[PDB]
């Protein structure tokens, strides 16, 4: 976890969130605070990519998360006005697009030739007012495969974390995904940005047809719904999402879908962890498998 | 008040009048100094200086200054560069309204637009 | 129970005795009367309830005693009181008109009114 | 410029959206007015009605229609065109006499025909029973009403105050009203011109209370329409303002850099 | 959403006839002499009531026209640059002569 | 005249001592031309 | 229209002009109803949202990433598929079923389909 | 006064305007006309303010009235950049905001040890276009205890003075304003501030509650209007508002506020100089004084 | 109302309230159109337009860039046919007979004109 332009009180309180759940050994924390001077600042990613490099480079995965480019942005902009290189488009450097660049090519996985290993890089980039014509958010999305882009007005609408599925796209992610969470979840991006054109003109009339959509859209919207710290356990998301995507949450009233995920997984595990273990291990949904979960699914909507 | 919370284990509270005023102070400064001026006039050095005031600024195992601070949005804009920076520092926003006021709520503090990330 | 209404406000939609005037001369009715339909034509209406009775001045509808004993009077306005001299001066007027001439049909219905008025 | 062009955009939105509040605000003034008023005309009709309950009477076919002179009354005018074509393939040969002329216009377009009598000048002002009398007139005698052993005439209920269905409902017709069921039980003359006169009575009586019908379903459908607009020009405004936010840092930036490159220099 | 008069439609009928009038594709340039005719159809609105669509027929074969029969006519515009009498009352007779045809 | 013409025009006359509202006033002063529409065409906008 | 011919350039020319309307149109969409347009202009606007619907064609390199199976359109097929369009034929049948879908017929398919 | 960038014709006009209205027996003209050279005329209110500083000293009190230190601000623009110092925002010097605040805060109520003095000030600034983020202003704004804010579009609209008092704020304002006139005038604000509410109201059919305010409001902003070069004596200023306050005026209409004004200044005189000399000396307010003021307005109301 | 005195400057200060009311309006024209606006308000938008176009007189130096000739109105007599205008004692004259001609006497001829 790289922090840059954090403050130290708040690294503090991440590093012992970090340590109860005693998450330290496996992770570390490069930390360039805002008290740590620009130039530092400035270095502070090339460094943290070079100790990530030894770990891809032990063939071993792991993960980097740059949490914020954009207050290297603002260090390398303060040294280059400061070596008085003349002012680039919003003030930042004409080498920005260089700097991001050197930075996030470094990561990647490697040939198996080279090795097994793969040093994933998911940078946060902090965009005031979610201003994706910005020159250093936009020089990013253009570097980098995917966004994530999450959106406020969602956020504080309780999508804890909201998803704009509109501007969230990742360019070779889904050929990444395992093939139980592949099946399961199939198409069921296109389906919600189903919902998305059905509610524009939603808020013009509507049809029974796209109410219908909406009513299966609505409820779906309420499936996605998380609540922060909690993590997921693959097995279990694949039959919540079996369940969304076949239609079962017509089946389950809009204000009830909260319940409905917590009462379904515990009715799974209680029922027979065995289907579970299954789709756990074969990581695919058989025939039987896809059967006994379509059984299970209709057995718990039923109660 | 370092020297109270350090070195006589106070728990303190320290005002700043307007933070609006201690970047547009500073912003000057460098102007000055002759250092290229940044984005909406803001000086280079404009996080590095807001840093050194805001995480001097804290809880230490002796003491704890604490500190309200006055934002004044400068252009009535929350979207300019010096707000930014402030944002970033700030942890709660106490939101005092004068229509809030006219309701005769004395405190002024406006119920709904007061928000804080202390809230958990 | 007397239903009386005009499409600019409701009078009465009980009553003991309701008088009208009809193109079957004047019809008085009292408690049960057999269920008839009567032109109503430019009237000076009387009703009575108990022994109270308020006069009206009716500008010609229909009334209709329905079969439950509903006596249904609707016109297109009306008080007796609120009618009640420059109206005479108008109807001379009105009599002028006559000489020239729908305005014919007009004049004539000026002429009815003049009597209508006479009788208050 | 930029800005320039972002500015008196925002205005314009601005001004549009203390528009479309000060007519949702007046909408709801003169809307008090239109319900007192239907009220009236309800309590009114009913007793028409009561005659042809007892009576049953039921009911080439005529249409008449009512809607506003005028738009800005939401979609009273079109739900109402739509149904009035619905019903034209329940006859393809009736006379549409359009009171209003929002009506008017849209069937106008699908039968060239059909138009015969039209009327203008009724919507601007809240129905009166001068208005509805002289068009009842007007309609015997242009168009020969009591013929037609079918009339119907069109509106629209307002279902609830936050909806307006576009309704219809059959005017009596005075041949029937001689041969309706009952008619005997009710006594009156055998000099009667009671067919000629009650049909002609009602003729009007019905249509005002049709008129005040639709009128309160206007002046609801605009309050509905105008609140929305309300919240559609205020999402304008955020967009633009955001805009214009973003323009003005932008303007001071590239003036910098001019001033920037002039002090290198 | 004004709900236009028909005094302003007359404007705008007679208007949209003129904006269809002008229309002219790249590297196609035309002679003086015959463009004074198009104008005088457009301005005496004699193509108002022509139906939108084939204004652009009636531009074609108006041309067609009045090199067909109107020759002289047109070889007295390129030789005195005015209209005189003659020459307006007789381009009103031929306007009007194809009007319909 | 149509009856309930003539009991219109009578309604009128009788609003004629006086005392009375602008409403009444309104509701017996006409403000319309009914445009008779010929079959598509339109006869003149007589006042109604 | 010497190029592509008089027909594709007619073609186009009306694709422009559909599409130019509707883009100006933008504004009283927002501000007020789709309904409180003009009949005329609602018929333009309803067959540009078909138009601009219609446009979307699944890649074949995008066919891995959006899942949905490519298509390619010959230009042969692609002049007939958007003059039906211009001639209303096909208008008549829901916005949905233009989107992300190859040729007209391939529409008309997908009528069935979606009808189902 | 002190002429800042002002055209040597304009104070030609201002000194013979001065002495027409017998007004140069307590006027100083501090004279930077536009020729005037650049030092002269950024040295120009500090100056002027020197001189005010005698007058303060001793304890007397005068008014300096800097008009207009936007074009003072253009002078150090001048000089800076012509002295090469570094330039800062819309080409203004840096330190300008030092300039102002430092010339600004000279004006002062001195200390009661230092004896009751003052050094009222009142500085004039340009509006480029109405822009109040324009960097001077913007400075001028911040550093200032109170603004009125003059709006053009009034001007036209005929209210002439054309103060938008809605962006007219003052920071001591009503604690340093008459006893008397302040008890009169409470409502005064109140009724305004609904009279702008209910502006928009005026384009119709009209509510009870709102045309009762529009009359009010109405009759108050042509009461408001004062031919220039006119001030009336505050002894006078209280009986006109006092009408109002009582509704009085509203009777009367637009037309004949006007008449009503100077004839009801004229009946008081004649009835009641009692009055006015009471409202002069005794300088607050009484019960009998209300009660005697609104009788006599009833009686001229009914003239 | 001292240097050209009161009656010009009154005659000119109703002028600038009834030019500026008319802009006002203009937005309320707009979308409102003639319905919720004063009848009063009406005459006044009416007065504007003639206004409007009795400011529009032509020049003698554009008699080549228009054709009409310039008319040098005396200073005295146009506050006087301005003062007409207000009273509403043309109002029964032609907006455009008020465009692009000069004085009162010009005005009511080119309503002659017009009737004509």
């Amino acid at each position: 976890y790289v922090a840059v332009g954090q403050k130290r009180s708040t690294v503090a309180q991440l590093v012992q969130t970090l340590e109860q759940h005693d998450a330290m050994k496996y992770s570390i924390i490069v930390a360039a605070t805002a008290s740590e001077a620009a130039p530092l600042q400035y270095l502070a990613p090339f460094t943290a990519a070079s100790i990530g490099e030894w770990f891809r480079d032990n063939g071993k995965h792991a993960l980097i998360v740059y949490d914020d480019l954009s207050k290297q942005a603002v260090a390398y902009r303060q040294l280059s006005l400061l070596l008085r290189r003349p002012p680039g488009r919003e003030a930042y450097p004409g080498d920005v697009f260089y700097l991001h660049s050197r930075l996030l090519e470094r990561a990647a996985k490697l040939s198996e030739k080279e090795g097994s290993g793969s040093l994933t890089a998911l940078p946060v980039i902090e965009t005031q007012g979610g201003d994706v014509s910005a020159y250093i958010p936009t020089n990013v999305i253009s570097i980098t495969d995917g966004q994530i882009f999450l959106e406020a007005e969602l956020f504080y609408k309780g999508i804890r974390p909201a998803i704009n599925v509109g501007l969230s796209v990742s360019r070779v992610g889904s050929a990444a995904q395992v093939k139980a969470l592949k099946q399961v979840a199939g198409s069921l991006k296109l389906f919600l940005a189903q919902y998305r054109e059905v509610a524009a003109f939603a808020q013009s009339d509507l049809d029974a047809s796209t109410k219908q959509t909406l009513v299966r859209g609505e409820r779906l919207t309420q499936l996605l719904k998380q609540n922060q710290y909690s993590p997921l356990a693959t097995e279990e998301q694949v039959p919540l999402i079996y369940a969304g995507v076949n239609g079962h949450l017509d089946g389950i009233e809009l204000s009830r879908i909260g319940e409905f995920e917590s009462s379904f997984l515990s009715y799974l595990k209680s029922n027979h962890n065995e289907l579970l273990t299954e789709i756990r291990e074969k990581g695919e949904l058989s025939k039987e498998l896809l059967a006994s979960l379509k059984s299970a699914t209709e057995s718990f909507v039923a109660t | 008040a370092e020297y109270f919370r350090d070195e006589e284990g106070q728990d303190v509270l320290l005002f700043i009048d307007n933070i609006f005023r201690f970047t547009q102070a500073g912003s000057e400064v460098s102007a000055l100094l002759g250092r290229i001026p940044s984005a909406v006039g803001y000086q280079p050095t404009l996080a590095t200086d807001m840093g050194l005031l805001q995480e001097r600024i804290t809880t230490t195992k002796k003491g704890s200054v604490t500190s309200v601070q006055a934002v004044y949005v400068p252009a009535d804009d929350l979207t300019d560069p010096a707000p930014a920076t402030t944002f970033a520092h700030l942890d709660a926003t106490t939101v005092l309204s004068r229509g809030i006021s006219e309701l005769g709520i004395y405190p002024a503090v406006d119920p709904l637009d007061s928000k804080s990330r202390l809230l958990d | 129970k007397l239903q009386f209404a005009l499409p600019h406000e409701t009078l009465y939609s009980e009553v003991t005795q309701v008088n009208l005037p009809a193109k079957s001369g004047r019809i008085g009715v009292l408690a049960n009367h057999v269920p008839t339909v009567e032109q109503l034509l430019p009237g000076v209406v009387e009703v009575m309830e108990g022994s109270n009775s308020k006069k009206f001045f009716i500008s010609g509808g229909f009334a209709t005693v329905q079969p439950d004993s509903q006596l249904c009077v609707t016109a297109i306005e009306a008080p007796l009181e609120s009618f009640s001299e420059n109206i005479k001066n108008l109807l001379a007027e009105a009599k002028k008109n006559v000489s020239s001439s729908r305005e014919a049909a007009e004049a004539a219905i000026q002429v009815e009114v003049l009597e209508n008025l006479q009788s208050v | 410029a930029t800005l320039k062009e972002v500015e008196m955009r925002l205005k314009s939105i601005k001004n549009i959206e203390k528009i479309t509040k000060t007519m949702k605000i007046v909408a709801s003034t003169r809307l008090s007015k239109a319900e007192k008023a239907k009220i009236s005309a309800k309590k009114m009709d009913e007793a028409e009605q009561l005659f042809y309950k007892n009576a049953e009477t039921k009911n080439k076919e005529l249409i008449v229609a009512i809607t506003s002179d005028k738009g800005l009354c939401g979609s009273i005018h079109s739900q109402l065109a739509k149904a009035v074509r619905r019903h034209l393939n329940d006859q393809p040969n009736a006379d549409i006499v359009t009171i209003g002329d929002k009506i008017k216009m849209q069937l106008l377009r699908t039968h060239p025909n059909n138009i015969k009598l039209s009327i203008n000048g009724i919507g601007k002002d809240a129905p009166t029973f001068q208005e509805s009398a002289l068009i009842a007139d007007k309609l015997l005698s242009v168009m020969k009403a009591g013929t037609y052993p079918k009339i119907s005439i069109f509106y629209n209920d307002p279902v609830s105050s936050l909806s307006f269905e576009p309704s219809e409902k059959p005017i009596f017709n005075a041949k029937t009203i001689e041969q309706s069921p009952s008619f005997g039980k009710f006594e009156i003359d055998t000099d009667a011109n009671v067919p000629r006169d009650l049909f002609e009575y009602t003729l009007a009586n019905q249509m005002l209370t049709a008129m005040a019908q639709g009128y309160a379903a206007e002046i609801s459908a605009r309050r509905n329409a105008m609140d929305n607009a309300s919240k559609n020009a205020g999402d304008m405004i955020n967009r633009y303002s955001i805009l214009y936010n973003r323009t003005r840092q932008a303007v001071i930036t590239n003036e910098l850099v001019d001033i920037i490159t002039g002090a290198s220099s | 959403g004004s709900d236009l008069d028909a005094s302003t439609k007359q404007t705008l009928v007679r208007g949209e006839r003129l904006t269809q009038l002008l229309k002219q594709n790249q590297y196609s340039p035309l002679a003086t002499e015959e463009q004074v005719p198009l104008i005088y159809a457009g301005v005496n609105g004699h193509l108002d009531g022509i139906e939108l669509s084939r204004i652009g027929e009636f531009e074609s074969s108006f041309l067609s026209y009045l090199k067909s029969n109107h020759n002289e006519l047109l070889t007295e515009i390129r030789e005195k640059g005015e209209l005189s009498k003659e020459l307006l009352a007789s381009l009103k007779s031929a306007t009007e002569s194809f009007v319909a045809t | 005249i149509s009856y309930a013409a003539y009991l219109n025009v009578a309604a009128q006359a009788i609003r004629s001592t006086e005392l009375q509202t602008a409403s009444v006033l309104n509701r017996s002063q006409t403000d319309a031309f009914y445009t008779q529409y010929k079959n598509a065409s339109e006869p003149t906008p007589i006042t109604k | 229209a010497a190029v592509v011919g008089q027909e594709h350039y007619d073609v186009a020319s009306k694709v422009q002009e559909t599409l130019q309307t509707y883009k100006s149109l933008q504004d009283i969409i927002a501000i007020l109803g789709m309904d409180e347009l003009s009949e005329q202009d609602k018929l333009t606007v309803e067959r540009a949202r078909k138009i601009q619907r219609f446009l979307s064609q699944p890649f074949a390199v995008a066919e891995v990433f959006t899942g949905i199976p490519g298509k390619l359109v010959r230009l042969k097929d692609t002049v007939a598929s958007f003059k039906a369009v211009l001639e209303g034929k096909y208008d008549n049948i829901p916005e949905h079923a233009f989107y992300m879908v190859g040729g007209i017929e391939d529409v008309v398919a997908k009528a069935e389909k979606l009808a189902a």
